[PDB]
């Protein structure tokens, strides 16, 4: 039903990487912070659109 | 004068028929050719009449998780 | 986008002259001294390496531009040298005329179907080739050839032979030419190669025999400047040197054995271009004797440092970093919606400030120089998009490091935390994991930059994240000395805190407001804080811990538990209940490393957040304890009344006269030698016994006539750097001093020492100090001492090398190994090595020290 | 055989341990001495040069640097007689005589 942790800083750094390169943030408003924090905010609220798929 | 079986450090060996073996093969989702294999010299494998295609289940005790079943390939 | 594969082969001819860019024909090279440029061998259209950027077609400059091959027209085919062998294995195992692999329709039936049981194992396919070669060996009656009789190989270093028949019991040598070879080998069909080492469609037999020699590009052939010319261009032009002299020769008149020694003279110079330290081939020397190293001999033949210094006032995962460090060292940040503002504040502060800015990256991909110039215009309508390299910001991700890095915990993320001074901060618990000490030891600091690199050292390597060692079931990450001492003391029987110190100080961690601190166990003797009550203010209303402490031993084991089928008149086995410090006092067993039953329990039950804090709290609540009370050694704190040191004059004695008795015995042959050692061994092992008999009951006299309640001794007995081994050196005495196992002996022809008798095998002689560092080592004793010293040098200096080279085996073996998906360590070639890891699956390092779930500790776990 | 000659302590770290080691402060190092005024002393006083000896057992044999130059009649005697030579100041004081008993 979860992450490994592997997936979840893989996916955090992927995020963020999105964000650095444009890409409108999902709910955020008044922050102040880089990328990244922002990928870690947005984790920290479950809105990460990023989906790992399993081999299984 | 006894034997060896189920002694010392010789865990529980026993041979696959067709059915558990393809289906073992099956869940691993791995060809024959990928599993740890065994010699028709190995004493243990002579003892226990396996012949050069058979996958011998080995039953042993771990002191982590109690009973665990390991598998092998007769070779030479 | 990026490589799945690459699956080797032989190159085919046609390949090679589809990859060429030109066919080079002018064995010549520069020449000579200006102007060099050819039409041969150099850039016709091949490659750039000069300032001058004409090419073959794609132009390119010298500055990036990827080097384009060649071919060259062999004027007769060529053996390669590499397959030589893999050639001849390949002729005298199949059938000339025929094609076929000299094996029965049932032994290649049964033979495949045995070759793709193996169809992986390199070292295993090897056997059955082998096999498979000496079986077709030994026929000559091949089933598709009407069987001709095979004349048996000869072979080396390149040359081959056929001892056919043409008389009768004849056997000449007819001999072998590479057309013939190559042409024999264009007969043996796609279908046979399988049961070889040879592929029908990646490395076909026929391009075994060189056909066409493919050229090496410009690139690889660098000219090396004082020019020193490249051997592969010289050997080279050797090569197409005799090539152009056997087609010129082939084209005109043919006495046949011109064309022949021409052509093994080609085979000759190929040869050598192959491999120059070859087998039976004259390596090709440069005028000098200096050999030429060909391809045979070419695949072969932001961060910082500085010194540490501790810091108990930090966060655990977070590291200290001068701030002149974090001024050089910078961090790419595309400027965005957020950090619009702090970029642009950030560049106008310019290289200089604090938090400014050395480069900027425009979307063009220019970096831009802050230092010159001015932070004015360069800092203007930025837009998004940009790219900042902002000096060193407090939290921002960063790697520690420690040399020699041992298990993984030596690379550690953290957060900066930037200060001024010149030496990396570390937090002290954090000193284990990296082996750390202080007296100069220096790390380094590592700035990553692409922002997947820097998520993921701060989600999977960051401090907190890694307090357990995967080594062992517990954790790594804990007190160390002080912290150690600090519990104890503040856990103590007798501990009460005025309201000044509790109040003051319960600032060096956090947590109060109402219901926390409330609201002073004695107004007995007067209105004070028991410590016991202090620590409690910090562990959670749920964690039930019961595990005896160091001192449960020797008749102070008892026991007294009762289970619950609240007073309290307890001490060892330390009780904590619902945050609430019942009994108990924290020492090694309570806090530090190794262990395995307090700090692991609260990473376990609640892991990332918690730990931390517990373990940050803890440190600042214990120093200050230990600081505001008082914590030293003196010099009387191993002295001992004159009646324990008459005591121990009688021991050494006693000891001494045992050993003459021993000496006296072995003298007169009264023989009394143990089984399995040689008399003169027993003698020896019987005094080493004897005198480390003494040795422990001497030290076990000085625990007693030694206060065991002042500082030194609640070290030795709490856990901050103890053992009773020591003890017994420091006051009683030091002992045998040995010699990789025996005692002191290697000295004079007839002593150690010029101060003993000549064979004096007397307790003194052979090396025994009787006094300790106290009372101070004689001159024979201090020199022997230095002799039994030098041991710790050598020993622990030496264990470096095997310990370094096994594990470098060991490493370069299981570095492969990963769990897949479906919980199976399998190695890199898809062979299933275990079936679920561990047997149980279970990550040593977050299992119950081995246990596949504390079952005793989750049951107790009903409230 | 380092007592008084080299320093137990001073010793380099690392794999230079025990290798290079430093003098001891009561250690002296030997000057030059030509064998002539040796030799010449050492027959005068009574070793018997080997243009004739055959010797063993002649209950002897006396050495100079490896070489073994002849025999006296009684070992004390000669290894005394050099050292209470040298003390009296009548030969340098770099000339050293021992008597390996076996
Ligand atoms: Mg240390
Ligand atoms: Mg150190
Ligand atoms: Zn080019
Ligand atoms: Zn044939």
């Amino acid at each position: 039903f979860r992450y490994t942790r592997f997936e979840k800083a893989r996916i955090i750094g992927a995020r963020a990487l999105q964000i650095a390169m444009g890409a409108p943030v999902l709910i955020d408003v008044p922050e102040g912070i880089t990328p990244l924090q922002a990928a870690l905010l947005e984790f920290e609220k479950g809105v990460i659109p990023i989906t790992v798929i399993r081999p299984s | 004068e006894f034997n060896i079986f189920d002694h010392v450090l010789v865990p529980e060996h026993r041979i696959l028929s067709e059915e558990e073996k393809e289906e073992l093969l099956k869940k691993y989702r791995i060809r024959i050719s990928q599993l740890p294999q065994i010699k028709a010299s190995d004493p243990a494998v002579v003892a226990l009449g396996a012949k050069p295609g058979d996958v011998i289940e080995i039953k042993r005790k771990s002191p982590t998780a109690g009973y665990y079943y390991y598998y092998r390939l007769v070779v030479e | 986008k990026v490589i799945g594969s690459i699956e080797f082969g032989i190159l085919s001819p046609q390949e090679i002259r589809k990859m060429s860019a030109a066919e080079i024909t002018v064995p010549d090279t520069y020449d000579d001294d200006g102007y060099p440029i050819e039409g041969g061998l150099m850039d016709k259209r091949l490659g750039v390496i000069d300032p001058g950027l004409r090419c073959e077609t794609c132009g390119a400059r010298a500055g990036e531009c990827p080097g384009h091959f060649g071919h060259i027209e062999l004027a007769r085919p060529v053996i390669h040298v590499g397959f030589a062998k893999t050639i001849h294995r390949v002729l005298e195992s199949t059938c000339r005329e025929c094609g076929r692999i000299k094996l029965t329709d049932e032994e290649i039936e049964e033979y495949m179907q045995k070759f793709e049981v193996m169809g992986d194992r390199k070292g295993a396919v090897d056997k059955l080739i082998k096999e498979i070669h000496k079986k077709a060996k030994e026929r000559m009656v091949c089933p598709h050839c009407g069987a001709p009789q095979f004349p048996i190989k000869f072979e080396r270093p390149t040359i081959y032979w056929e001892l056919r028949k043409d008389e009768e019991g004849n056997e000449y040598k007819h001999r072998m030419m590479p057309s013939e070879v190559r042409d024999r080998l264009e007969k043996i069909p796609d279908k046979d190669l399988p049961l070889l080492g040879l592929h029908p469609e990646k490395s076909r037999p026929e391009w075994m025999v060189l056909t066409v020699l493919p050229v090496p590009p410009v690139t690889m052939r660098p000219s090396i400047t004082l020019r020193a010319e490249d051997d592969l261009t010289h050997k080279l032009v050797d090569i197409i040197r005799i090539n152009n002299r056997l087609k010129s020769n082939i084209e005109a008149g043919a006495p046949q054995l011109i064309i022949e020694d021409l052509w093994d003279l080609l085979q000759y110079h190929v040869t050598t271009y192959i491999n120059n330290e070859t087998s039976g081939v004259p390596p090709a020397k440069h005028k000098s004797g200096r050999p030429l190293k060909t391809l045979a001999q070419r695949l072969k033949g932001f961060s910082a440092r500085t010194v540490i210094s501790p810091d108990p006032m930090i966060s655990i995962n977070e590291v200290g970093v001068p701030l002149a460090v974090a001024m050089e060292l910078t961090v790419p940040e595309k400027v965005t919606e957020f950090n619009y503002e702090k970029l642009k504040q950030r560049v106008l502060n310019g290289p200089e400030k604090y938090p400014g800015a050395n480069y900027v990256i425009d979307p063009e991909g220019r970096r831009i120089r802050l230092m010159e110039s001015n932070r004015e215009l360069i800092a203007e309508k930025l837009d998004i998009g940009w790219t900042v390299e902002r000096h060193l910001e407090d939290g921002d991700v960063v790697l520690f490091n420690r040399q020699p890095s041992l298990h993984r915990m030596s690379i550690m993320a953290h957060r900066v935390r930037v200060m001024p001074y010149r030496t990396f901060r570390l937090n002290l618990p954090v000193c284990p994991p990296y082996n750390a000490d202080f007296d100069g030891d220096e790390m380094n600091l590592h700035v990553p930059q692409t922002e997947e690199a820097q998520a993921e050292a701060k989600i999977l390597m960051e401090v907190q994240n890694h307090i357990i060692s995967p080594r062992y079931g517990g954790p790594l990450i804990a007190g160390i000395q002080d912290h150690i001492s600090g519990g104890y003391l503040l856990t103590r029987e007798g501990a009460y805190f005025t309201r000044y110190e509790v109040e003051q100080m319960l600032m060096f961690a956090g947590m109060d407001v109402n219901e926390l601190p409330e609201p002073d166990k004695y107004e007995n003797g007067e209105p004070l804080w028991s410590g016991k009550t202090i620590f409690s203010l910090l562990l959670p209303d749920d964690l039930t811990i019961w595990y005896r402490n160091k001192l449960c031993d020797e008749p102070e084991r008892c026991e007294a538990l009762e289970k619950l089928i609240r007073k309290l008149a307890y001490d060892g086995f330390v009780y904590i209940q619902n945050g609430k410090l019942l009994s108990g006092a924290v020492d090694k067993k309570a806090y530090g490393r190794e262990d395995g039953k307090l700090l692991d329990i609260i990473v376990r039950e609640y892991g990332v957040e918690r730990a931390r804090q517990f373990l940050d709290q803890v440190t600042k609540l214990t120093i200050w304890v230990i600081t505001h009370k008082g914590f030293t050694t003196a010099i009387d704190d191993e002295d001992l009344p004159q009646e324990a040191i008459d005591r121990i004059h009688e021991i050494i004695r006693e000891a001494e006269e045992k050993v003459q008795r021993l000496i006296e015995a072995y003298k007169r042959g009264e023989l009394e030698p143990l089984p399995g050692k040689t008399l003169e061994e027993t003698l020896e092992s019987k005094i080493m016994a004897v005198l480390a008999e003494a040795r422990d009951n001497a030290g076990k006299v000085a625990e007693r006539y030694l206060g065991m309640n002042n500082h030194a001794v609640i070290m030795a007995k709490t856990g901050a750097r103890g053992k009773i081994l020591n003890i017994t050196q420091m006051a009683a005495m030091l002992g045998q001093q040995s010699i990789r196992g025996k005692r002191l002996y290697r000295g004079y022809r007839g002593r150690v020492l010029t101060h003993f008798k000549p064979g004096d095998l007397g307790a003194r002689a052979r090396g025994f100090v009787t006094n300790s560092y106290k009372s101070g080592l004689t001159p024979q004793e201090y020199f022997f001492h230095a002799m039994g010293g030098r041991e710790g040098l050598v020993d622990t200096a030496v264990r470096t090398a095997q310990s370094g080279y096994m594990q470098r085996r060991l490493i370069n073996a299981l570095q492969d190994l990963k769990v897949d998906y479906d919980g199976t360590v399998r190695d890199p070639t898809g062979i299933i090595v275990q079936f679920k890891y561990g047997e149980d699956g279970v990550d040593p390092m977050k299992s119950w020290q081995g246990k596949t779930v504390d079952v005793d500790r989750v049951i107790v776990r009903t409230l | 055989t380092h007592w008084g000659r080299i320093c137990p302590t001073e010793t380099p770290e690392g794999p230079n341990c025990g290798l290079v080691k430093n003098l001891a402060l009561m250690s002296q190092i030997t000057t030059g001495i030509p064998e002539r005024e040796v030799r010449e002393y050492l027959m005068k006083m009574g070793v018997v040069p080997i243009e004739e000896r055959r010797p063993a057992p002649g209950l002897y044999r006396v050495y100079l640097n490896g070489v073994l130059i002849g025999t006296v009649e009684d070992g004390r005697k000669l290894v005394e007689r050099i050292r209470a030579d040298r003390r009296a100041g009548k030969i340098s004081d770099v000339i050293n005589v021992a008597l390996y008993e076996d």
